[PDB]
């Protein structure tokens, strides 16, 4: 069996600038035709794979020349140039060298971006959901209280992939009940807060 | 190019299951086709593939008792049939063309969810959400996933009991 090894599960890195990507094989991966049978796919958030290197470094049809692949023969790297918002995924490196085939584990790209407060929206009724959208870090909390009293169970949440025009997050959360009370309220990590009555 | 494959397939323990993908828009006999399994928010795994012009199969090892390969040329169809499912068995399954001689070209299908389990399946119950500017809607209590929504930010599905929700959200 050709393992194959991303020892990173993700890597972060600034809008504009560059970063690699590091895919290692148990056995080397070029055969005697003189070509190294590696392919490199890019599986975007909601999206089934889709190719983006193969063979040494040869980029597929509409891959922009700001990708690129290297490496040795049980040692590859691929290599983003100036990386950009619609970058964001998940990066596999795959042998078909022998059978069975097998895929490294993946690693996630993610973008470092601007900070960002999210804008919230409270929707009454049987359940009351608010909105924290593009926001940014990923890190963000929320707050429920019903007339003033700070509710905590009945709460489910819900957070999406960084968005790929952007690079902010967003998260949605349910305040769910029995389908007795005036003010629900919605708050985050002065704060930024909705309510209604 | 085309690989059509059915959105889900909800299937009973123990019981078996059989995936379709059709292909079109390429020369069917001409590619390989392989399949690929991938369980919510896991990596990828290879499971087999079969040359449609020579009927020729190769399958990993895991997967010898579970899949079997085959592919009506008359229908630019390929099948994988898996065997007497566990939960372990729920996942996407992604039917992939890669030319026989081409090396560059390779295509993913859109995949087919596979749902293990003995529950019942449930439409959702989808809602409002209108501004107490950004619009919302509440697709709630359906079974199994996925659903289809387009009108943005739509979220993953949380289950509550046996039950899925989800919503999405529109800034215009
Ligand atoms: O050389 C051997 O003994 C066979 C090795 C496997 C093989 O035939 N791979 C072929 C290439 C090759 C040819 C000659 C020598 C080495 C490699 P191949 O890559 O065309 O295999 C056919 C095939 O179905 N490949 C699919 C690879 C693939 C898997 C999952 C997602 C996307 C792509």
């Amino acid at each position: 069996d050709i393992v194959m090894t991303q020892a990173a599960p993700s890597v972060s890195v600034t809008p504009g600038e560059s970063v690699s990507i590091s895919c290692r094989s148990s056995k080397s991966l070029l055969h005697s035709n003189g070509n190294t049978y590696l392919y490199w796919f890019l599986q975007r958030p909601g999206q089934s794979p889709q190719l983006l290197i193969y063979r040494m470094s040869n980029l597929a049809s509409g891959v922009p020349d700001r990708f690129s692949g290297s490496g040795s023969g049980t040692a590859f790297t691929l290599r983003i140039s100036r990386v950009e918002a619609e970058d964001v995924g998940v990066y596999y490196c795959l042998q078909h060298l022998e059978y069975p085939f097998t895929f490294g584990a993946g690693t996630k790209l993610e973008l470092k971006r601007a900070d960002a407060a999210p804008t919230v929206s409270i929707f009454p009724p049987a359940s009351v959901v608010c909105f924290l959208n593009n926001f940014y870090p990923k890190d963000i909390n929320v707050k429920w209280k019903i007339d003033g009293s700070e509710r905590q169970n009945g709460v489910l949440n819900s957070w999406t992939d960084q968005d790929s025009k952007d690079s902010t997050y967003s998260m949605s959360s349910t305040l769910t009940l029995t389908k007795r009370h005036n003010s629900y309220t919605c708050e985050a990590t002065s704060p930024i807060v909705k309510s209604f009555n | 190019v085309q690989l059509q494959q059915p959105g889900a397939e909800l299937v009973k323990p123990g019981a078996s299951v059989k995936l379709s993908c059709k292909a079109s828009g390429y020369t069917f006999t001409s590619n390989w086709i392989n399949w690929v399994k991938q369980r919510p928010g896991q990596g990828l795994e290879w499971i087999g593939n079969i040359y449609p012009d020579s009927y020729r199969t190769n399958y990993n090892e895991k997967f010898k008792r579970k899949a079997t390969l085959t592919v009506d040329t008359s229908s630019s169809t390929a099948y994988m049939q898996l065997s007497s499912l566990t939960s372990d068995d729920s996942a996407v399954y992604y039917c992939v063309r890669k030319h026989y001689s081409y090396d560059g070209v390779v295509y993913w299908g859109q995949g087919t969810l596979v749902t293990v389990s003995a529950a019942k399946t449930t439409a959702p119950s989808v809602y409002p959400l209108a501004p107490v500017v950004t619009l919302g809607c509440l697709v709630k209590g359906y079974f199994p996933e996925p659903v289809t929504l387009t009108w943005v930010h739509t979220f993953p599905a949380v289950l509550q009991s046996d039950l899925y929700t989800l919503s999405s959200s529109v800034t215009v």
